[PDB]
């Protein structure tokens, strides 16, 4: 009973990218798949929809000739095609699959798209080394995002606090807090665990004391 | 097109107090038939979620504390009890014409007991020395409400660029907020410097939460 | 009857 939408775009001001959502466990022609963006502090705006069973669409007036749905009924995928790229379209993209019965309703994890000229750069992962006992890990400079940071492997999950990457030198800066008993540490090892797919990079990091 | 006009903007509730919205049509959003009014939520970084369909059709899921009202231009959503899972945007949606349109978001606070943040100050590593660049992060964990101030002072001296500070949002199950403070430097004013403290000041203690280090 | 378009479905 999931859409997965595809993985996050960086993507050249001027170029178009395509933005795909899949179905599983109901067909997409028993829906409509709709499109929506959402701009990071701001409101969702409507695009419109495909209807993935006579391939009709339509497009909200503000997209029209910016915007370009399909769906494939064969492997039951949506398409949006976004082209001539902007700073404005820097949002992330939700597809609903949604319909009134004469109800029921899906929508996708949303894909973010980063309208940049800028360049892919690896993070630098820094270690962060001070009842309980707080520890962490340091993302800086890289580019673009996500990043992700687990805590040994996902196994430490009680405790992380992760932030929100912030923007600044024309990079982003982030990083993670994990709070565990202080016998816990360093008795056992406590590693952070930093995944940048954009550069395909991943790093496993160690807390060791000062 | 339509305005939809979500009041208000922002609300803090306790768990177990009931909760309102309202959303506002420029125009009767009644064709001919039935009234075509959705409500969303947004749970934080999450895809949005729809609760109600036609005006008052509770969505596949939804608790039965939610319901919604209303017809023409009025429509209002009820929570009653509210609990910590219903922290979220909502937001009113409307169908009745192209282009559909969209409330500006209800961001819905739990309101909780008060609590300070827990704090602590990280020297620069020396990986990162041996770069060129030295960040001293603060992290201020698990306090409420999210009003927060946090300063930096090296050597005694207020220092206010290179400042950074990242919030996260209202934590669905233990209602608090947390925040990343973090002071960059070069690796020479960094070297320059003895004293590095940061300081928060939130409704909790009249003076601040100061952690600070030496070197 | 007939189903809204865009919105509605058999
Ligand atoms: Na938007
Ligand atoms: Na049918």
């Amino acid at each position: 009973v999931q859409l997965q939408q595809s993985g996050a775009e960086l993507v050249r001001s001027g170029a178009s990218v395509k933005l795909s959502c899949t179905a599983s466990g109901f067909n997409i022609k028993d829906y409509y798949m709709y499109w929506v963006k959402l701009r990071p502090e701001q409101g969702l705006e409507w695009i419109g929809w495909i209807d993935p069973e006579n391939g009709d669409t339509e497009y909200v007036p503000t997209f029209q000739g910016k915007v370009t749905m399909t769906a494939d009924t064969s492997s039951n995928t949506a398409y949006l095609q976004l082209s001539s790229l902007t700073s404005e379209d820097t949002a992330v993209y939700y597809c609903n699959a949604g319909v009134i019965t004469m109800a029921m309703d899906y929508w996708g994890q949303g894909t973010t798209v980063t309208t940049s000229s800028a360049k892919t750069t690896p993070p630098s992962v820094y270690p962060l080394a001070p009842s309980m006992v707080t520890l962490g890990c340091l993302v800086k400079g890289y580019f673009p995002e996500p990043v992700t940071v687990t805590w040994n492997s996902g196994s430490l999950s009680s405790g992380v606090h992760t932030f929100p990457a912030v923007l600044q030198s024309d990079l982003y800066t982030l990083s993670s807090s994990v709070t565990v008993p202080s016998s816990t540490w360093p008795s056992q090892t406590v590693t952070c665990n930093v995944a940048h797919p954009a550069s395909s990079t991943k790093v496993d990091k160690k807390i060791v004391p000062r | 097109d339509i305005v939809l006009t979500q009041s208000p903007a922002s609300l803090a509730v306790s768990l177990g107090q009931p909760a309102t919205i309202s959303c506002g049509a420029s125009k009767s959003v009644r064709t001919s038939g039935y009234s075509y009014m959705d409500w969303n939520q947004q749970k934080p970084g999450q895809p949005p979620r729809r609760l109600i369909y036609l005006v008052s059709n509770l969505e596949s899921g939804v608790p039965a504390r939610f319901s919604g009202s209303g017809s023409g231009t009025d429509f209002t959503l009820n929570i009653h009890p509210v609990e910590e899972e219903d922290a979220a945007t909502y937001y009113c949606s409307h169908i009745r014409e192209l282009p559909r349109s969209s409330g500006g978001g209800t961001k819905l606070e739990i309101k909780r007991a008060d609590a300070a943040p827990t704090v602590s100050i990280f020297p620069p590593s020396s990986e990162q020395l041996t770069s060129g660049g030295a960040s001293v992060v603060c992290f201020l964990n698990n306090f409420y409400p999210k009003d927060i101030n946090v300063k930096w002072k090296i050597d005694g001296s207020e220092r206010q660029n290179g400042v950074l500070n990242s919030w996260t949002d209202q934590d669905s199950k233990d209602s608090t907020y947390s925040m990343s403070s973090t002071l960059t430097l070069t690796k020479d004013e960094y070297e320059r410097h003895n004293s590095y403290t940061c300081e928060a000041t939130h409704k909790t203690s009249t003076s601040p939460i100061v952690k600070s280090f030496n070197r | 009857k007939h189903p809204k378009k865009g919105v509605e479905k058999y």
